[PDB]
RNA sequence: CCAUGAGUGUU
RNA sequence: CCAUGAGUGUU
RNA sequence: UUGUGAUGAGAACACUCAUGGUCUGAAGAC
RNA sequence: UCUUGUGAUGAGAACACUCAUGGUCUGAAGA
């Protein structure tokens, strides 16, 4: 075992009992767990382990992501929070000084995303509908950085809309694809290229774009800066 | 009437019912609720005409939040009869939407840009 | 023209530039913002906020919500409303500060600390509410009663190839499962089977003889006692489901005419609440097309078809509706299409009113499947 | 040289020709005709064919059945066995007709008739044979055990989604479906937790804090007393389903410490039972390499590799063994090729003696873990 | 309605109230059913409806079977006779004087097949192994026709040793071959290919054969003639 | 012992050990119970081998069963570590079978040949 | 039926 | 998992 | 240690929930 | 003339299950 920092920030790697390797984040709260993850202590700090078939965050990273705008006081607003595996990862890296604004709107699931937002401060829970931005307007603030993963057929169109409410100029959004999402006939390489070109159309500069297969079947990340 | 947001002054009531007819012939439009809910949810329509005149009330009062989840414009006109027959049937029509404006471009461009003034935006 | 803006942090006017012409701070109080923002949503402005529009006496102003423009023109005001402005973009590049500087919180540190106490409290709020929905208990109700249903099938069919072991005549003399399993848990052992024991369950004399003279002439292997009370324990339990099924119908039937009368009124409870279920709520079933009600259910075939240019289901669990399976099949797909279509508009106006029209919805309906059958 | 015919008809000698040297009618009697049949399958020959063989008095003698030589041999007779015949061919052509002629039935009529009800009594009989298996009692009762497993699983994730309209949290507090269904249960209502009641149910002090702490900060839904009925009904019907498997298993023990000891021994009566239970039978299980043993219950797996050239299961049904589920992967198909290869030993010797070793089958089999285990 | 005899003895059509077209037979045991099938009356006549999906025999007519050596009074072996579906029709056409000998060796099943035969004289169930014929050697006679349809890998060979006792010389065999019980990973059309060989090689004389699709998937039926 | 259908007198068990070994080298054999077992299921097997001093008896009490469903005929020898060996082992092999006998067909069909013979078959 | 997220049973 | 044969449930 | 089975096998089976993908579109009958 | 966008026409694909029979890994090397 070793846990050594990597080329981003706040997000660290295990060399392994074994000789496997995998990305983990420097645990905020210690001895608590949000999902079923490895807690691991070395050098007395907790790090907990970042399963990159789970987060299509950490699938992006290790399927080579060139640049990640999420890092320390990062203010970030997340699309699609669910129970809040990415979320809490996320949360591990922008510590305290940065802030998570996580939007979800099911009930049944918020439940328990309520469990994650309250061992950590840094995660803002809001039951809410992506596609009315104006409902969670009167509480959040502009952000550097727009996550999202929403299932939903306009993802794109919803994505640019929360844009032009509250991404800095010049902030980036990180968008997961969700092919079958958007339509079950279409093959997935055609819905990629469709929905980007929607992004640069209304003035997103495409900066890279990943498969995360297979980590997630039929699904692409694409990284930009808003303009 | 109840599902009714705004009103609508009959010369745009009329505005409206032109841009259908142009677009029917040179364009793309969809005639019936459930068809026009199927543009609305498909993100197809640009436009979404619903008649004030239908009973129950019900069967479009769904037609204003479906737009308003995909900020597709909607507008209102007096009669069923009208739009149905505007529409190229010969029967009443509840509500309809058009797809694809084609020679009526500028046309639905001055009736979104009215409709979204009485509704107060800037 | 002020450009107004709405926020947990208070009420704030600006001018067109994107200077605070005035505000007025919200109270640092958890139960009293809440209440707020959950008005806001209604459009009911702030209590900060017309205050505010006091203090000021603006000619032009604009809020960010269109929601909120008709309330506040009744109070006097003319009144419009910008999505995304430059304004509130400028507000909140700003609002890390301007929490500090309207003097709301002291610093950063409890603006944050607050602001997280609130969201918690804000969507515990929502959260309670989505929980008491009505329609949640016919939804869950129905899952379970197909549940019943399915190991209803289950148990029978496994204690039908159990006993036959030891009574494999049986099996064909008694089609249905409730007798089937009465019989095995009342007498067990074949030669415990009389006319009259069998007369007291409400057998027919014609069917009783065939029966005992079934058991007498019976191939089967003689079996201990302990081998037949293994049998007998799941023997009993599809009786004791059974009983818990027709009394699920019966809750069920409550909760549905109370929920969705119109939709209980074409389909019945049962089936009702199964297209709520397949829906989520009777809300995502007030929004749907018939054409989606109709296929409700059929998904496995309706996306082979999709993906592949092939021939669509003409009927979901709407199959279910006797009309439709009881029929020929060149009948079904219309029937099917006009169910749908009624369901559609019964939906909604359960949906948007709680209005009642399932009567003539019904009457309506009964008259298109006739002309159906006269052809 | 004499060829011996042996029929439901009587008993023929032939020379190699095929004329008739002598025969010795059965007697036309159902019953008597069955037994002989029934015997002639463990080589035993007709009486009619040891009054026949004394009336001729034969030096080789040639039959049909290569069971029947040695019990012939015993007799005295120098014998062999030759199958499809000439002869025995021969015989049969004339068939309908020569049971006329050796006066076994007066016209084709009632020889067929007869032929006829004989079939219907000796298919019969080996019908009531194979109904009188032990194992068979043994298949069905882990079936019907399996049923049961799905059955509760299926109703606890119901009862969980459903009762979580009035109480969420404890979801998650609750690991234990049988606790679960406990507490839903006796208490229903959130309210009526105290610490008492839950502290005569067995539960920790730390968790019974837990759990009422949660009851009293609860975000559900309030719901009527005819709500929660509902609910309680599935809880009931959990609990009443876990004594029901208690139950069965203790049958299934049973059972199959008569039926199968050497392999419960090895991995305990319920998995013993479901490897019947795919096989068919202790005497199809027992014909089986270890190679198949090994992937039994894993078909699915199994032919999609055979099929692709893919990489095929490590482990079927046998899975479910504590010793491969729990280890690390790697040591799994090793434990595996263990457990396969002493399973077949075991149901060898329980199909075809009943003697007992399954004690140093287990012991042998838990050294090989061990050696795999220091690695 | 009409009914009409056909190219095969005792096997007719049906002409329906619709215009759809059935095969039937002549009911043995009138106003009785052993599967589900519909009961027809035509000039006072009572018909059998002939499921052709369900039973092997009536698809291979339909794929056009050009002779049928199972007539009036023929005397049949039928290997593999089940629930008791195509045995009842071929009871249906070989008519009391004809003999059909069912042999079947799944007790569960056969305890279906004992219902048939109790109602038809013409039938002879055994409850035995094809592999085996000794064990029912001293119960049957020879036949004219060896129909074999039973689910093992080594059926055709099943077939043959069940011939050289009970096939009368120029007699028929009718042979089902179920491609996915002989082998699932080869081609169908391989193992109809290399099976038929097996019967060459027997010194039997392939007459016809028929691939029943789409009634049953991956079969095919030899008519050949035993030497 | 048990399984031990027939008596093979030794003068053929030396006859067919010998034709196992021509088996291995010119042709194609099988050597294990369960491999053996295998082959008889599929029908590859043209001879079965059983070692007469098995223990436990049950291990290859189905080779006969076995053989006799699938009419491939078996023969016994007195040592399984005498056939083992034979196959080319280092440690004793309890059945073993021919699927291709090479340079040991007319070994094998006199063998196929005798044991009919003691088996009493004309 | 497909994709994603969280889980369960034999254990 | 595939094929065949007989069936069940919502009905 | 091992043909009474070494080695390989990145494919034991059975289920639940959440989110999204959810037909056609003007003609038919006498 | 009648029904019909408040849905005609088409739709050779409502869903969930049970049993019976067959197809059921490798093959000599490892620390
Ligand atoms: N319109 C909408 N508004 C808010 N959330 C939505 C939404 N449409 C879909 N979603 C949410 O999108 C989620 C998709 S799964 C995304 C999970 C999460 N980002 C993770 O990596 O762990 C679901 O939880 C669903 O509730
Ligand atoms: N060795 C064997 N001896 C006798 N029957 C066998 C057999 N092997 C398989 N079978 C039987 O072959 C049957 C295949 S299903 C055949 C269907 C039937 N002939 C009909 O059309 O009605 C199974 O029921 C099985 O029991």
């Amino acid at each position: 075992i070793t846990v050594k920092q990597t080329n981003m920030e706040n997000i660290y790697e295990c060399e392994f009992n074994d000789g496997s390797f995998r990305l983990c984040t420097r645990n905020l709260v210690p001895n608590f767990n949000v999902y079923g993850e490895r807690l691991i202590k070395y050098e007395g700090v907790e790090y907990r382990e970042w399963n990159a078939f789970r987060s299509k965050l950490a699938g992006a990273i290790l399927k080579g992501l060139k640049t990640n705008p999420i890092r320390k006081g990062t203010k970030v607003l997340y699309l699609g929070a669910a129970s809040g595996t990415t979320i809490s990862h996320v949360s591990d890296i922008i510590e305290l000084n940065g802030k998570a604004y996580g939007v979800e709107f099911s009930p049944r699931v918020v439940r328990e995303l309520l469990l994650v937002a309250q061992r950590r401060p840094n995660i803002f829970p809001l039951l809410a509908d992506a596609r009315f931005p104006q409902s969670y307007k009167s509480v959040v603030e502009n952000v550097d950085v727009l996550y999202v993963d929403i299932a939903q057929p306009d993802q794109t169109d919803i994505a640019i809309y929360n844009a032009k409410f509250f991404l800095k100029v010049n902030g980036d959004m990180l968008l997961v694809i969700k092919a079958r999402s958007i339509d079950v006939t279409k093959d997935p390489k055609e819905i990629y290229k469709t929905e980007v070109e929607k992004l640069e159309n209304s003035n997103f500069e495409t900066i890279q774009i990943i498969n995360l297969d297979p980590y997630d079947k039929d699904h692409a990340i694409v990284l930009s800066k808003y303009k | 009437a109840s599902y009714v947001k705004f009103e609508v002054p009959q010369d745009l009531a009329d505005k409206v019912l032109e841009a259908v007819r142009k677009a029917k012939e040179s364009g793309k439009i969809k005639k019936g609720t459930n068809e026009t809910t199927k543009a609305v949810e498909r993100g197809q329509a640009k436009l979404v005409i619903i008649a004030e005149d239908v009973q129950p009330e019900e069967i479009v009062a769904h037609l204003p939040l479906l737009c308003d989840e995909k900020k597709i414009p909607y507008v209102y006109v007096s009669s069923k009869k009208a739009l149905g027959e505007a529409c190229g049937l010969q029967v009443a029509t509840a509500s309809a939407a058009i797809l694809e404006p084609g020679e009526a471009k500028d046309l639905v461009d001055e009736i979104i840009k009215r409709v979204n003034e009485i509704k107060g935006k800037t | 023209k002020i450009y107004l803006i709405e926020h947990v942090i208070g009420a704030v006017a600006y001018d067109e530039n994107g200077n605070i012409v005035d505000y007025i701070t919200n109270p640092r109080d958890l139960g009293k913002i809440t209440e707020e923002l959950l008005n806001n949503e209604k459009g009911i402005p702030f209590s900060a906020t017309v205050e505010l529009l006091k203090k000021v006496n603006p000619q032009e102003v604009v809020v960010e919500n269109e929601a909120e423009v008709p309330k506040l023109q009744a109070l006097g005001y003319r009144v419009s409303y910008e999505p995304y402005s430059k304004v509130s973009r400028i507000f909140r590049e700003s609002l890390p500060k301007v929490a500090i500087d309207i003097k709301f919180a002291s610093n950063e540190e409890d603006y944050y600390n607050f602001l997280h106490e609130l969201s918690l409290e804000y969507t515990r709020r929502k959260l309670r509410s989505a929980a008491q929905k009505r329609d949640l208990l016919a939804i869950q109700a129905v899952r379970a009663m197909d549940d019943i249903d399915k190991t209803i099938n289950l148990f029978s069919e496994r204690l039908r190839e159990w006993y036959s072991i030891h009574f494999p005549e049986l099996d064909k003399l008694i089609e249905d499962h409730e007798e089937y399993a009465t019989i095995v848990s009342r007498f067990g052992d074949r030669g415990f089977l009389t006319i009259d024991s069998l007369k007291e369950l409400g057998f027919n004399e014609q069917r009783i003889n065939r029966i005992l003279d079934a058991a007498k002439k019976s191939i089967g292997a003689d079996i201990s006692e302990d081998d037949l009370s293994a049998m007998r324990m799941i023997a009993n339990t599809i009786l004791d489901l059974y009983n818990i099924r027709r009394n699920l119908n019966n809750y069920l039937e409550g909760v549905m005419k109370e929920v969705a009368p119109n939709v209980t009124a074409l389909v019945g409870p049962a089936l009702g609440a199964r297209l709520l279920s397949i829906a989520g709520s009777l809300d995502e079933l007030a929004k749907m097309p018939a054409s989606t009600i109709q296929v409700l259910g059929a998904e496995k075939a309706l996306f082979r078809a999709l993906r592949s240019g092939g021939r669509p289901p003409k009927h979901g669990i709407i199959f279910q509706y006797p009309a439709i399976h009881t029929s020929p099949r060149w009948q079904r797909g219309k029937i099917a299409r006009a169910l749908a279509a009624k369901l559609a508009i019964a939906a909604r106006v359960d949906a948007f009113s709680g209005r009642f029209i399932g009567d003539q919805l019904n009457e309506q309906l009964k008259k298109r499947i006739d002309e159906i059958k006269e052809k």
